[PDB]
């Protein structure tokens, strides 16, 4: 692992590593000319309100004030521009840390204000920041003046901070080696001048956090045991503090580089993390970037841990591997993620880590570094740390090129609202007040709505453990622009402000219908009547009986189908307290085939209760306590009706569903009496059978009928013959007998037949098949009925993703548990992305990965090839390679069934149609207008046949128990049964009712194709015509011819339909 | 570093200090793994008569099940080192170590272990 | 239109059960006895048909092979056998002339259309029946008589 991540390192470095001629003279030309001009300004006299006014109108240019500007009533002082006294560079390009980022990337400058022109208590009342931005105007008329005007500038904010505003310049041409600077779009992009103040003017003690820097009331304020009275503004606080201490960070910083200077590849590794992670130093992002990342790593390289020894992975002699697994460790485990905000704080040198205070606290300077941040930014770096150690942490396979993309904060449940808080006092519940205009840093609605939602969406249960519906959430200010025109004071915006709700859910409480609270207080507590129970919630305020002999403040939610109770619950709790801002979520994939039960849709119950429970009672302790010559060895249930991958969650009755048969492999004990020829093993397994049937048939269940039917999933057996017994509540299962002699004698026939020579394919393809059919299956439902306990998502998510390839028709020849690994590949193994705590998410992932999978150089492993790739390089055989823990041969599920594999076959429309799949999502959006994904093409196909059932109406989804047909009323409801169904004899009329395009298609998959190669909506596994015979698809086969048959010569073993030429 | 620790321990393999700092290093460079591998190197190469020397070994590998590790692997070291050495003793390490540690209430069932195990002839 | 084609199976037959047939090759969609007496009928001048072996079809449906290609215990090609002699010569010497009508000099559409048998619903539904619903009494007969 460590030497792969070094040479790794290593290619990403000389993959964005940098061009010397391009830093030094093409950054230096405009930074030497820049500084020259900025010399040659001309310092003003000092100017009241009225001249800047006077002055500011006529001129061009504009201040930038930030609201509130100051009155002349309120201002008494005076505001002058200087000569400017400093010039440094700061942020990576002093440290020579710069990478090539693709979109941008801005080199801060800093000008520091002469110290004559402040006043002592400047810090207070938005004063300095006045006389700031008047110094940004000047120096922004001047350098009008001076650059001839040829180069174009737009006014910004510094980090997104409403407090900083300033200029960047951009350029528009290229030439050798003059001014100009443009071909340089990450180095020579931006250059964004920031004023600031001089070091140690201010009081710093006042400036801590706590004490609050906006005097606005004066009647009340004191008396009240020191400062909690006038109100902490903090972001006001540390923003004013780093202002005027821009500079001893760089000092630091480059004491650091010189004390180590692994430090290059170390931020190297945390920018490019950062980038794909999504943040950035904006504080719509979080405000946590390079700036932060590298503070962070140099207080931890002189400290953090609480007894202040030094951290032990950062002691300046390693390198960077080493040094970003000390710091995404740390950012995980210690006080630096979430912990800063709920448990804990962090020290400067000397470094400590002690158990109080939400802050990333700096002491001789007195400031936070995670003032940008939030506890909803908090959690989401925890969440990422915690999947970056993990994913450092394992040892077999590689992770280097896998890095983390935010699907918790664009999940499907962008939630869109249009919120127009225009005027305030009337379209928003809480009154932003002038006390609340000095606490929030114009991000008011943002806090206000997250501490709304979080509260809104957590629970409380009996135990005392903090249990919610969510884990993490984030507000996205979309179309919030940070840059604007030199015209205009503030950025205004005419289209209101859009406010995006990403939450990644908690599925084991999900979909739980009550909502828990405190103990129903016998005098109503603080906790009962606060802004998060009876007072917040209003009519939803109710008491409710538990199992538990506790009666509590709760809640009675709905489960339904089309959407979620969280979805009801964000709806209802944000029209009625941030306001009557609408909310629409239209993304259509909850409407699958749905099952006909009680309470449309049941939730996980109903296929635990029909396959579960008619197992338990009665066949299977029956079968067990039956008298035979031999005796029962298993009882094991490997079905999809078990293991949660079934297409129907079943119901009670439905006979005339492909996957209501459930299959079972049943064995006897040790017993060396079966033959030694295939044929009697095969007719002694029907006599036991028999036998089984006739006491099943005599014994009080007798209402349970029973018959031994034929098969022929197998090619060159048959002999095989099942009892598929049907429950009094309408279940299906078929029996079958595994033999330890049968699977030896099978294997002896792919040994023998040495003479003719072309033998082996096929006798290896039917020896595969019938291991596929008797000896695996056991293992794969033990791990995925026990994985499902902790992945909750997966049989909604695996109906999504059989729907999908339904549609499409491919699961003909694609086996479903193909499909299974497939999707459990994006389940279990879930990097780069968070856990699908969506089935529509994790349909969306298994897309998407698909469309970013190649079968050619990369395998499928998952934690539930070197043989095989040199003999097969054009790979006609084989396309698909799973293999687990379970399997390691990865050909089991994927070339047993004899699936055609040119460029012109199904497996190449499966790449392409998910590849049209992850164009679209990204091209247009998510819409209505999706089901192009669930409608199919017809393109590409030789020969197109349309075919039509004879049935009557409503037939067969009311007997596949699928609720669509509104031309049979009462779909909604419980009208439809099954008890009529089960029928009085098993000839016709039983099976008439069964759709024959299935079974014609399976003999349209049993005998040609050396002539050609066809699929259909008909023999997809598991899976009868319903959803595609009806409006979502149609009944049709196309046939393409494969390429291998143009023109021939006359052969024998030719078969196909060949013509005279 | 490994070779210069390595080389050292081709100089004197015996040395139990050496062995505690060459996987302290392992700590310091958080290969836990590593750590465990160059431990039972040490309880293999450290000769058969130098019970002090594979104490020190056992107790260090204690310090790691309890300090980065869980407990079904500060439990199987346990019964090893108990097996291995001294039952009394390794009993009366792993106590001192959760004295140290801070983790008192599993320190009182080790005591109360202790107690009824090795109460009968420790006066301790 | 479909093409059959025909030669003489009589230079390669050591066995006694495949004495005096035909090799046919691409043999029509469903092809049975039923379609092989009423084409050989409609040959004029011709004996007496009785039995198709090795009548395991590899085209007309889709998939990998057929059905009885392998003896599991230990090309759409069918043997077509006849009464004798007599017949097998008057079916040559009648096949010979239909493909000699291919030109003939009224016109070539006095070739035989070849009438399908085309799965109905129960008919075809037959398949599901033997699926899921046989006969118990031949059943156990069965396996009773080979059990013994």
């Amino acid at each position: 692992r460590a030497r792969a991540f070094v040479l790794e390192t290593e290619e990403m470095l000389d993959s964005v590593d940098l061009d010397y001629s391009e830093a030094f003279d093409g950054a230096d030309a405009l930074l030497h000319r820049l500084k020259g001009s900025i010399e040659t300004i001309p310092a003003h006299d000092a100017q009241p309100l009225l001249d800047a006014a006077a002055k500011l109108e006529k001129k061009h240019k504009l201040k930038v004030p930030f609201p509130s500007p100051p009155p002349p009533q309120n201002s008494n002082y005076k505001v002058s521009f200087a000569t400017p006294a400093q010039f440094n560079v700061v942020g990576s390009y002093v440290a020579k840390t710069m990478v090539r980022t693709q979109s941008a990337h801005g080199i801060d400058m800093i000008v520091v204000l002469p110290e004559s022109i402040l006043q002592e208590k400047d810090y207070l009342d938005l004063r300095y920041f006045y006389k700031r931005a008047y110094y940004l105007a000047v120096v922004a008329a001047h350098l009008q003046k001076d650059l001839k005007g040829e180069a174009t500038l737009s006014y910004e904010y510094h980090n997104g901070n409403s407090l900083l505003p300033v200029l960047s310049v951009k350029p528009n041409g290229e030439k050798d080696e003059d001014e100009k600077k443009k071909k340089k779009g990450v180095l020579d992009y931006r250059i964004r001048i920031i004023p600031c103040a001089p070091e140690s003017f201010f009081p710093r003690q006042k400036l801590h956090l706590g004490a609050g820097l906006v005097r606005k009331h004066k009647e009340g304020e004191q008396q009240a045991n020191g400062q909690p009275a006038t109100p902490a503004t903090p972001f006001y606080n540390s923003t004013l503090v780093a202002e005027s201490s821009y500079l001893q960070y760089l000092k630091l910083l480059r004491q650091t580089e010189k004390k180590c200077a692994a430090f290059r590849n170390a931020c190297i590794l945390g920018r490019i993390w950062l980038q794909q992670r999504g943040f950035g130093s904006d504080v719509s992002k979080g405000g946590f970037g390079y700036f932060e990342w590298a503070v962070l790593l140099a207080l931890l390289l002189q400290g953090g841990p609480a007894d202040t020894k030094g951290a032990a992975p950062l002691s300046p002699s390693l390198s960077s591997t080493q040094l970003f697994k000390a710091l995404i460790q740390f950012l995980s485990v210690t006080n630096f993620a979430e912990k800063p905000c709920v448990l804990g704080q962090a020290k400067p040198d000397l470094a400590g880590f002690i158990e109080n205070g939400p802050i990333l606290w700096d002491s001789a300077r007195q400031l936070n570094i995670a003032f940008k941040m939030g506890p909803w930014s908090a959690d989401l770096l925890h969440q990422h740390a915690r999947w970056t150690r993990k994913l450092l942490a394992d040892g077999a396979v590689d992770q280097f090129q896998p890095t983390f993309i935010l699907k918790a904060d664009l999940p499907t449940h962008t939630y869109d609202l249009v919120a127009r808080m225009d005027p305030e006092k009337v379209s928003e519940a809480a009154p932003d007040k002038v006390a609340h205009e000095a606490r929030g840093r114009h991000w008011q609605v943002g806090h206000k709505v997250y501490r709304i939602l979080r509260r809104a969406l957590s629970d409380k249960n009996m135990e005392g453990g903090e249990r919610a519906r969510l884990i993490h959430l984030k507000v996205s200010p979309g179309f919030s622009s940070s840059s604007w025109s030199l015209n205009e004071k503030p950025q205004p915006q005419k289209a209101g402000t859009p406010i995006e709700i990403g939450v990644l859910f908690d599925p084991l409480n999900m979909a739980r219908t009550v909502d828990r609270g405190p103990s129903a207080g016998p005098s109503a507590e603080e906790k009962e009547t606060c802004e998060k129970f009876r007072r917040f919630w209003g009519e939803k305020s109710e008491l409710r009986r538990f199992g538990g002999d506790t009666i509590r403040e709760t809640l009675v939610w709905s489960a339904q189908t089309p959407f979620d109770l969280c979805e009801e619950i964000m709806r209802y709790i944000l029209g009625l307290h941030l306001r009557v801002g609408q909310l629409q979520d239209d993304i259509v994939f909850y409407g699958r085939s749905l099952p006909a039960l009680l309470s449309i849709k049941p939730s996980d119950t109903a296929l635990f209760n029909v396959a579960r429970k008619t197992f338990t009672s009665f066949e299977r302790d029956l079968r067990d306590l039956e008298d035979l010559p031999l005796r029962i060895r298993h009882v094991n249930p490997i079905c999809p009706e078990l293991r949660h991958s079934s297409l129907k969650t079943p119901s009670f009755g439905p006979s005339k569903s492909g996957p209501r048969p459930m299959e079972v492999v049943i064995s006897f004990e040790a017993s060396g009496k079966w033959p030694e020829s295939l044929i009697a093993i095969q007719r002694t397994k029907i006599a036991f059978l028999l036998m089984i049937g006739r006491l099943l048939e005599r014994f009080k269940p007798g209402e349970i009928r029973t018959h031994v039917g034929l098969d022929d999933a197998r090619y060159e057996t048959e002999n095989l013959a099942f009892l598929d017994v049907i429950y009094a509540s309408g279940a299906c299962f078929r029996v079958r007998i595994q033999a330890d002699l049968e699977e030896s004698l099978l294997e002896r026939q792919t040994k023998d037949k040495t003479t003719e020579q072309y033998l082996r394919q096929r006798a290896s393809t039917q020896l595969a098949s019938f291991r596929r059919t008797f000896v695996h299956l056991p293992l794969h439902t033990q791990y995925i009925t026990t994985a499902t306990t902790r992945f909750p998502a997966l049989s909604p998510t695996i109906r999504l993703v059989k729907h999908w390839f339904s549609v499409h028709k491919l699961s003909n020849h694609f086996p479903p548990e193909l499909l299974e690994l497939f999707v459990l590949h994006t389940f279990l193994a879930p990097y780069p992305w968070d856990v699908p705590s969506s089935p529509t998410t994790g349909f969306l992932r298994t897309l998407l990965f698909l469309a970013r999978w190649d079968w050619r150089t990369d395998p499928l492993i998952i934690d539930t090839l070197d043989a095989w790739r040199k003999l097969d390089p054009g790979m006609q055989h084989t396309v698909l390679f799973v293999a687990t823990a379970h399997e390691q041969s990865g050909t089991m599920w994927t070339s047993v069934d004899g699936h055609p594999r040119p460029s012109k076959v199904v497996a190449a429309r499966m790449t392409a149609l998910a590849k049209s799949a992850a164009r679209v999502i990204r091209e247009q959006g998510v819409d209505l207008d999706v089901r192009r994904l669930f409608v199919p093409s017809l393109k590409e196909y030789d020969v197109l046949l349309y075919l039509n059932t004879k049935v009557l109406k409503s037939a067969l989804r009311t007997y596949i128990t699928v609720d669509p047909a509104t031309e049979m009323n009462g779909g909604k409801g419980q009208e439809i049964k099954f008890k009529n169904l089960a029928p009085e004899t098993v000839e016709p009329p039983l099976p008439v009712a069964q759709h024959p395009v299935d079974v014609l298609l399976k003999q349209l998959s049993a005998v040609y194709d050396s002539a050609a190669g066809a699929s259909g909506t008909g023999p997809l596994v598991f899976f009868r015509s319903d959803t595609t015979a009806t409006e979502e698809g149609d009944k049709v086969i196309g046939a393409v011819w494969n390429p291998t048959l143009v023109k021939r010569k006359w052969r024998v073993n030719l078969p196909t339909s060949y013509k005279p030429v | 570093t490994a070779s210069d620790f390595e080389r050292l321990l081709l100089g004197q393999p015996d040395s139990s200090e050496l062995w505690i700092a060459y996987m302290a290093s392992q700590m310091q460079v958080n290969d836990l793994s590593s750590a465990r591998q160059i431990a039972e190197r040490a309880l293999k190469t450290i000769n058969i008569r130098e019970e002090t020397e594979k104490l020190n070994v056992w107790i260090a590998y204690l310090n790691l099940e309890v300090a980065y590790g869980t407990d079904e692997t500060v439990q199987e070291v346990f019964k090893r080192a108990c097996t291995y050495n001294d039952d009394r003793e390794v009993h009366e390490r792993l106590a001192s170590i959760y004295i140290q540690s801070g983790k008192y209430k599993e320190a009182e069932d080790l005591f109360e272990k202790i107690v009824k195990k090795y109460g009968s002839e420790a006066p301790h | 239109v479909h093409y059959l084609y025909v030669r003489r199976h009589a230079p390669k037959i050591p066995t006694p059960t495949d004495s005096r047939s035909l090799f046919v090759t691409n043999v029509p969609v469903d092809s049975t006895e039923a379609h092989l007496r009423a084409l050989v009928t409609s040959l004029v001048g011709t004996g007496r048909f009785e039995k198709v072996t090795f009548e395991d079809e590899s085209k007309q449906e889709h998939s990998l092979e057929g059905k009885s290609i392998i003896d599991a215990a230990q090309g759409s090609t069918a043997v077509v056998l006849l009464a004798d002699e007599k017949s097998v010569e008057q079916v040559l010497k009648a096949i010979a002339k239909v493909h000699k009508t291919k030109k003939y000099p009224v016109w070539g559409g006095d070739g035989l259309p070849d009438s399908k048998m085309p799965p109905l619903g129960p008919v075809w539904l037959k398949s599901h029946n033997r699926l899921s619903f046989p006969d118990p009494s031949m059943l156990q007969a069965s396996v009773d008589a080979f059990s013994t």
